[PDB]
RNA sequence: ACCUCAAACAGACACCAUGGUGCACCUGACUCCUGAGGAGAA
RNA sequence: CCUUUAACGAGGAUCCAUUGGAGGGCAAGUCUGGUCGCAGCAGCCGCGGUAAUUCCAGCUCCAAUAGCGUAUAUUAAAGUU
């Protein structure tokens, strides 16, 4: 009847440099450790390989002097099978626009994995580089490397988000109360971070520090663009 | 009780009177000797055994057994000592079943 | 940590450890022994008595309820255990002066659910189970 | 009401009646009857739009 | 006188205990296409 | 006994697979009848006070399977020795 769309006119800087196709991947953002400040810009870049697993739908619940009121916390994951994850967290009065807003936030907040071999080289990696840790409030994971074929060896809720990773083989072991499971996610995706932000000897040869997009494509924003 | 409040949120009641089962076949009537407390009770029948009677769901707070007064208590299947309370009356139900001549003439309200 | 870690302690640890080690609740009643003596079973999983006589049980709050149980002496103590009657009628199927087989609620020391002062079940009544009863597959042997 | 004490055991049970619709058709047993737990799921091909219909539903 | 330094400072308490009971999860995210050629006409 | 071989030996009604479970933990019913804090279920949390997804039954469904359930000792779970 009446077609096509219009969506997404960019506000943002950044987000019109992809717009016109100038920016060819993610990986030179993340490069120059930038914010990316809007939700459309990842779903460009990919859009046909991302999924979402929503772990939980939580309700939490505060007290007045005419009873209770309640909103509804849920958590979403995030993550193509390439080395993408993300995950967020939202609440509202109802169930779907709390959802809805947390598909929304987990892209933006979705960052890369480095994967890495066991002790030997057949090539593409199936596990993690090396032996890391991350804790958020008295939980903690050990993400410890394993060999080939073990699959992922873990409690349901980080077998989840390791296995979107890509990270297919991989020991672990939790301490501390898992229970409340916003922790224990929240800590594994804190692991799962500090991969690339865990100095390894094949890094120790200095970088170039190649010239940053914000510089070289600057003549196009001189027009009335911010 | 006095008035005071939160004893409306729960069903205003009463008893719009009714009406009459007995006895029956270990299910017959008897008058409370004396008031424990933490809940059980004491009453001896009307026929001359003694019995310890006990309360029943609902009844629990749902109605006061003051001391004193006729009672309709089931008899436990196998235990003598031991029995259970049902149905209670009042006590102008009480003075016309004995009125009737249906529970023996011997207790004073 | 905020202990030795010397190459010559071996003796500090093992005795420290041996002694710790009965503050724990469970190691203290396998290898005192005392378990034993005060259980009506030798810990043996089942055992064997003869009725004295029916009961009903009050139940414990905010339940209300009459459990009927029993009450039995043992063959082999002589010293009384309280247990619990399973489904429907199947009190019916017990006969006072009788004997029966007792066996544990599955809670191995614990009175179990809002029943108070029960700690032991019934299962066979003579050589015939509760569920043959119940179900009719069998009939009373007498 | 309740008449006739409710310490009565049996009570429950000796006051429902008792029906059936016993069996003539034979099921299957070892081979076959997963054999048909894997058609019936997953190799129909049936299924359609998010829904929560489990395979019961007597609803 | 008037006239010439420049900071704040109301004060003591009689009594006053206790409330028959059975309330408040049954919580999820792909659908719009109603209509338009219609309606008159047909 | 086993293996080897005559002769008889399968139309699904019988040449018959059971043991537990279906509120959550934990795979499967906010179906129908009965009971109404009674009777009972419930390792645990909790179900029953006349509209019971948990009781007693029917139907359907789920798990394992010539095995399955229950009690008790004991190890792993326990970085709660």
């Amino acid at each position: 009847g009446k077609a096509g769309d219009k969506e997404w006119l960019p506000v943002t800087k950044l987000g019109r440099l992809v717009k016109d196709m100038k920016i060819k991947s993610l990986e030179e953002i993340y490069l120059f450790s930038l914010p990316i400040k809007e939700s459309e810009i990842i779903d460009f870049f990919l859009g046909a390989a991302l999924k979402d697993k929503v772990l939980k739908i939580m309700p939490v619940q505060k007290q007045t002097q005419a009873g209770q009121r309640t909103r509804f916390k849920a958590f979403v994951a995030i993550g193509d099978y390439n080395g993408h994850v993300g995950l967020g967290m939202k609440c509202s009065k109802e169930v779907a626009t709390a959802i809805r807003g947390a598909i929304i936030l987990a892209k933006l907040s979705i960052v890369p994995v480095r994967r890495g071999y066991w002790g030997n080289k057949i090539g593409k990696p199936h596990t993690v580089r090396c032996k890391v840790t991350g804790r958020c409030g008295s939980v903690l994971v050990r993400l410890i490397p394993a060999p080939r074929g073990t699959g992922i060896i873990s409690a349901p809720v980080p077998k989840k988000l390791l296995l979107m990773a890509g990270i297919d083989d991989c020991y672990t072991s939790a301490g501390g109360c898992t229970a409340t499971l916003g922790n224990f996610a929240k800590a594994t995706f804190d692991a799962i971070s500090k991969t690339y932000s865990y100095l390894t000897p094949d890094l120790w040869k200095e970088t170039v520090f190649t010239k940053s997009p914000y510089q070289e494509f600057t003549d196009h924003l001189v027009k009335t663009h911010t | 009780k006095g008035g005071k409040n939160r004893r409306r949120g729960k069903n205003e009641n009463e008893s719009e009177k009714r009406e009459l089962v007995f006895k029956e076949d270990g299910q017959e009537y008897a008058q409370v000797i004396k008031m424990l407390g933490n809940g059980r009770l004491e009453a001896m029948c009307f026929d001359g055994v003694k019995r310890l009677c006990h309360i029943r769901g609902k009844l629990r707070k749902k109605v006061w057994i003051n001391t004193s007064d006729i009672i309709l208590v089931g008899l436990r299947d196998y235990q003598d000592n031991k029995a259970d309370v049902i149905l209670k009356y009042n006590a102008d139900e009480a003075r016309s079943l004995k009125a009737y001549g249906e529970l023996p003439e011997h207790a004073k309200i | 940590m905020g202990k030795c870690r010397g190459l010559r302690t071996a003796r500090k640890l093992r005795s420290h450890r041996r002694d710790q080690k009965w503050h724990d609740k469970q190691y203290k009643k396998a290898h005192l022994g005392t378990a034993l003596k005060a259980n009506p079973f030798g810990g043996a999983s089942h055992a064997k008595g003869i009725v004295l006589e029916k009961v009903g049980v009050e139940a414990k709050q905010p339940n209300s309820a009459i459990r009927k149980c029993v009450r039995v002496q043992l063959i082999k103590n002589g010293k009384k255990i309280t247990a619990f009657v399973p489904n429907d009628g199947c009190l019916n199927f017990i006969e006072e002066n009788d004997e029966v087989l007792v066996a544990g609620f599955g809670r191995k020391g614990h009175a179990v659910g809002d029943i108070p002062g029960v700690r032991f079940k019934v299962v066979k009544v003579a050589n015939v189970s509760l569920l043959a009863l119940y179900k009719g597959k069998k009939e009373r042997p007498r | 009401k309740v008449h006739g004490s409710l310490a009565r055991v049996g009570k429950v049970r000796g006051q429902t009646l008792k029906v059936a619709k016993q069996e003539k058709k034979k099921k299957r047993t070892g081979r076959a009857k997963r054999r048909m737990q894997y058609n019936r799921r997953f190799v129909n091909v049936v299924p359609t739009f998010g829904k929560k219909k489990g395979p019961n539903a007597n609803s």
